[PDB]
């Protein structure tokens, strides 16, 4: 039962995320099909990364909007590169796929990021955990 | 929240400017509207904006969209679709895993390999994924 | 790890009072937090430079539940200055060495 830290960029505010966690959009548990196209069929994984710098282009929509970077601690994630190997399509994302999503209780905090990639000087703690 | 963006299209053989509206609603509801000379040509709803855009181009079959999101070899990753609501995608090359330097904004300008259907784009992506296996 | 920094637990507090003598600077922090790492080298230097005049202490919010709640910690790093057991000042967020030294010397 080993826990690890991972990160996610999201446009959704911490008021929602701290309450409801990160939910999936589909029932498919096939990791190969998740990697090919996680909307066809819609997959039962939430994407996170072990590399926090990889969240910023996504959270800002390529330097166009503000957003948030979330930090979490989980023990149920699936290391995609580990499962797929050389044919992992986007190996440099260092993706940890979370089956069935991430409970609100496992989200530790949030730190906002503006469109120019500048972030808060602090992290807001998840009160559902603290 | 409402975001707006002007893009270029080819309509009846002439290049025109069009206006996109992005309306992100609760419950992951993404809505995409396109206006041309202040007439709404179409709209699509989905859970990410790359899907909305593919559906929009499917409704407007006779319009060429001069955008990276229309390019035959562009497609979002699972992570980019999920974390950026589909706004960030990758430009892919056969045999080559996608890299951060290949990331693109789907509504950034593009005029090459964009006169193609969403289905052709999806078929190429499947060929690309398969090309990573030796 | 900073040599002269001490690490607190809930037992080092009785309610909102600190059971540690003298002038004490506490950082509420977490191992996974970027801003907290930004100021770790600044806290290392202060712990060296103020030795004998100030104790620098850390309270890991992932290890200790009672104390962050007692003091309403909502964000990290939170810096909280204590004197003879009592809280005198608080600052939230990473900051420069210049700003931190001004903060300490104005209240000590
Ligand atoms: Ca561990
Ligand atoms: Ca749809
Ligand atoms: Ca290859
Ligand atoms: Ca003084």
């Amino acid at each position: 039962g080993d826990y690890i830290i991972t990160y996610r960029g999201d446009t959704r505010s911490f008021t929602e995320i701290f309450d409801k966690g990160f939910e999936t959009l589909g029932p498919s548990k096939d990791l190969y099909k998740h990697a090919l196209d996680n909307r066809a069929p819609p997959s039962d994984f939430v994407s996170t990364t072990i590399d926090p710098t990889k969240t910023i282009s996504f959270a800002t929509k390529y330097g166009q909007k503000s957003g948030y970077m979330y930090t979490m601690k989980t023990n149920h994630g699936i290391d995609v590169n580990k499962a797929l190997g050389a044919r992992s399509p986007f190996a440099a994302e260092a993706e940890i796929a979370m089956p069935g999503g991430v409970r609100a209780e496992d989200i530790l905090g949030a730190r906002a990021v503006n469109a120019d990639g500048e972030m808060w000087d602090y992290t807001i703690l998840n009160p559902k955990r603290y | 929240d409402v975001d707006k963006r002007k893009i270029k299209i080819i309509l009846n053989g002439e290049m025109e400017e069009a206006e996109l509206h992005m309306i992100t609603s609760p419950n992951r509801h993404c809505c995409l509207k396109i206006f041309h000379n202040n007439n709404q040509l179409a709209e699509s709803n989905d859970t990410d904006y790359f899907s909305c855009f593919a559906d929009l181009r499917n409704q407007l079959k006779n319009i060429i969209f001069l955008c990276k999101g229309a390019k035959i070899n562009v497609y979002p990753s699972a992570m980019s679709r999920d974390m950026s609501d589909g706004i960030v995608a990758y430009e892919t090359t056969l045999g080559q895993p996608g890299l951060p330097e290949n990331q693109v904004h789907i509504f950034d300008f593009e005029d090459k390999y964009v006169d193609i259907t969403p289905e052709e784009q999806r078929k190429f992506h499947s060929q690309w994924f398969e090309s990573l296996v030796d | 790890i900073s040599d002269r920094i001490i690490h607190l637990a809930d037992a080092d507090f009785d309610a909102k009072k600190l059971n540690v003598k003298g002038a004490v600077l506490i950082e509420f922090w977490a191992e996974w937090c970027g801003p907290c790492k930004m100021i770790a080298p600044i806290l290392d230097e202060v712990s060296e430079e103020y030795a004998g005049k100030l104790t620098v202490a850390k309270l890991n919010v992932d290890d200790h539940e009672q104390t962050p709640k007692a003091h309403g910690i909502r964000g990290i790093p939170t810096l909280m200055l204590f004197k003879d057991g009592e809280k005198v000042a608080t600052q939230v967020g990473a900051l420069s060495k210049t700003q931190l030294k001004a903060f300490l010397d104005s209240h000590i």
